[PDB]
């Protein structure tokens, strides 16, 4: 395995960054999640390498921080608030809106590979409750009708 | 210029300080931002002593606005009896439920907090200063990235700045998931390229940090008000609100409330006043059943009249105000903040790692009725048993909202047994 030169460029930005290169780890695997749309399990060892740090290291590191999958490829992520004032505001109506348009539920991904339902804690934007993200674009969820306008924006 | 998409939070102040620009749901660049006087307090503070700056802070009376609210002077002074070099690190890792002031100040007046850095960086001798920003943040990131580059341009970071021999390069971090990362410790870990697992304290990061030097970790919000203490002088600061809690502050209000956002309001505001007379009062004129400040702290419709500040009656925190209605199931609400606590533990500590997980799974129980009668037992044991042996704050409070509801909405807990 070897990455592709557009993001090997962009990870050696990332390295040469901080006075440390180690630090660089969060915002490498943010990038590499950003172009697979997932973390592939063969790039840690050429990262582990490029961050001059052992395999074992980077592994911990990817399975602590939630925001990284390894597991499920997915183009966009559709990171759906389920904490205490979005729970309050509306959660379960954005999830039916979002299982009666795409037919996934919570930790599901479309036949496509298009997109995958996340569910995350409180996202910072309680007064515009029931929050929802899709990558890294956030809005507040008004209804169905709405909610469709902005997933047709997502191709 | 482009951005990802934000959510546009409503923003009001009285003040007219922390919300000038941040008022309006934009960002405000730096040609903005130097037409209102900005990067002046810095010139100005460039042309004290780093000691004068300590001093001025201190008797500002500026308290943390992370939710502690420790002293800030205070806690430069301890950084500062401890030789070099050191680091300074603004906390933006923002995660509490409900608690969304310190992205409106970093999405729309990032000048504001780049100014307070370096202001605070110079005051304790930081040649490398930190955001750390949470990883769901992203536009705060490119927005702040944009605006370092802008500071830089105008000679404001860099090598001797202004010519006066300070030199200051500001990193930008994010956070990856955790919850925990905002946990001063746990952040200078994640800021080493590590897990986010919170230190023993003490020793606090003042003595050792970064790298084992001197670190100084401070709030957003805490940072924010570094520009108007050095413009103004810290007495007309201290004009600002009661004299024993001056100065402005943000309160991210939400739930059922008619207008949802942040206020810049004085710290002698009550929490009624927040409600009814700045947040327009309940959606559909309900009664408030509860306020949850967080997931710290749970009040009841008998405690709305208590003032905003860090007093030991007064309301404190992060100044979150989550509003809850009549018609709001409280069960319902502490299965919530259970669920949270479970998923942000980092399971350092036994009681704290076993003590989240059962308590969300035995108060699931309850809410489904599912429960037997040794679980509900068992729950009201491990929410009393997170807190020992914790290493941090988390392990500490995770029981702390949930048994305030137990004791004050009993009848709605009783109905579940
Ligand atoms: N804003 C958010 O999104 C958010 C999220 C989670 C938690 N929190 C807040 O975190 C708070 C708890 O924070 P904490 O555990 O850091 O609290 P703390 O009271 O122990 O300390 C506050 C600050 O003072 C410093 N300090 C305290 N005693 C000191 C001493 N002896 N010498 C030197 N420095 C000293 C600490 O290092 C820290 O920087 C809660 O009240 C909660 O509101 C905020
Ligand atoms: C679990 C946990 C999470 C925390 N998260 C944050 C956070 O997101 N932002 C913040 O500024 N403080 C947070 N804090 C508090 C910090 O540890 C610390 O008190 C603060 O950043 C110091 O800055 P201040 O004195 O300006 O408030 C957290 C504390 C704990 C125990
Ligand atoms: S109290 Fe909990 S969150 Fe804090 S260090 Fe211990 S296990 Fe981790
Ligand atoms: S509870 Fe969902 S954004 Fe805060
Ligand atoms: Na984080």
């Amino acid at each position: 395995f070897e990455f592709p030169e557009e993001l090997k460029t962009k990870l050696q930005e990332h390295i040469n960054y901080f006075p440390k290169k180690r630090q660089a780890i969060l915002l490498c695997l943010h990038e590499i999640q950003n172009y697979y749309g997932y973390i592939p399990p063969e790039s840690l060892k050429p990262l582990a390498d490029m961050l001059e740090l052992p395999l074992n290291h980077v592994e911990g590191v990817v399975a602590f921080y939630d925001m990284f999958d390894r597991e499920d490829k997915a183009k966009y992520r559709i990171r759906v608030c389920v904490s205490i004032v979005c729970h309050l505001m509306g959660t379960n109506k954005l999830l039916k809106a979002l299982e009666n348009i795409l037919g996934i539920k919570p930790g599901e991904v479309t036949p496509d590979g298009k997109f995958k339902i996340v569910p995350v804690q409180c996202l910072g934007a309680c007064s515009e409750a029931p929050v929802f993200m899709v990558n890294d674009d956030e809005y507040k969820f008004e209804s169905e009708v709405q909610l469709n306008e902005i997933l047709s924006r997502y191709t | 210029r482009s951005y990802p998409a934000i959510p546009r939070i409503y923003a009001e102040t009285t003040l007219n300080m922390l919300l000038k620009r941040a008022k309006k749901p934009r960002v405000h660049s730096i040609d903005e931002y130097l037409k209102d006087g900005g990067y002046q307090a810095l010139e100005k503070a460039l042309n004290m002593s780093p000691e004068e700056i300590i001093d001025w802070v201190d008797k500002s009376t500026l308290r943390g606005r992370g939710g502690a609210g420790f002293p800030t002077g205070k806690k430069w002074k301890f950084a500062v009896q401890n030789p070099g070099p050191r680091y300074f690190i603004c906390n933006a890792d923002e995660s509490e439920p409900g608690t969304f002031k310190d992205r409106i100040i970093i999405e729309r007046d990032p000048h504001l907090l780049i100014e307070g850095i370096i202001i605070s960086s110079y005051a304790i001798g930081a040649n490398e200063a930190y955001i750390y920003i949470r990883g769901e943040y992203p536009a705060g990131y490119y927005i702040l990235r944009d605006a370092i580059e802008e500071a830089k341009k105008k000679g404001f970071l860099g090598k001797n700045i202004l010519g006066s021999g300070f030199d200051l390069e500001i990193y930008v971090a994010r956070g990856a998931g955790a919850y925990i990362c905002g946990e001063e410790t746990a952040l200078i870990e994640s800021l080493e390229g590590k897990r986010g697992h919170p230190r023993l304290k003490p020793p606090y990061p003042v003595q050792k940090g970064l790298w084992g030097k001197p670190t100084v970790v401070n709030n957003v919000e805490t940072i924010a008000n570094v520009p108007f203490i050095i413009s103004m002088g810290w007495e007309e600061y201290r004009y600002i609100g009661p004299s024993d809690y001056a100065g402005p502050k943000l309160f991210p209000v939400s739930g059922k409330v008619k207008k949802p956002g942040v206020y810049e309001l004085p710290m002698n505001t009550t929490l009624r006043e927040v409600i009814f007379k700045y947040a327009g009062g309940t959606l559909g004129n309900k009664k408030v059943k509860a306020v949850f400040s967080g997931a710290l702290d749970c009040f009841s419709s008998e405690e709305l009249d208590i003032p905003m500040d860090y007093s030991p009656l007064g309301f404190g925190g992060t100044g979150t105000v989550i509003v809850l209605t009549e018609e709001d199931d409280i069960v319902e609400a502490a299965l919530k903040i259970a669920e949270f606590y479970e998923h942000e533990t980092c399971g350092q500590c036994t009681p704290c790692r076993v003590g989240c997980y059962e308590q969300a799974n035995l108060l699931e129980k309850i809410y489904k009725g599912e429960a037997t009668e040794q679980d509900w037992e068992g729950f009201d044991f491990v929410n009393r048993n997170i807190q020992p042996t914790s290493i941090c704050g988390l392990g500490a409070v995770a029981g702390r909202l949930i048994r305030q509801t137990l004791e004050k909405f009993p009848e709605e807990w009783e109905k579940y047994r």
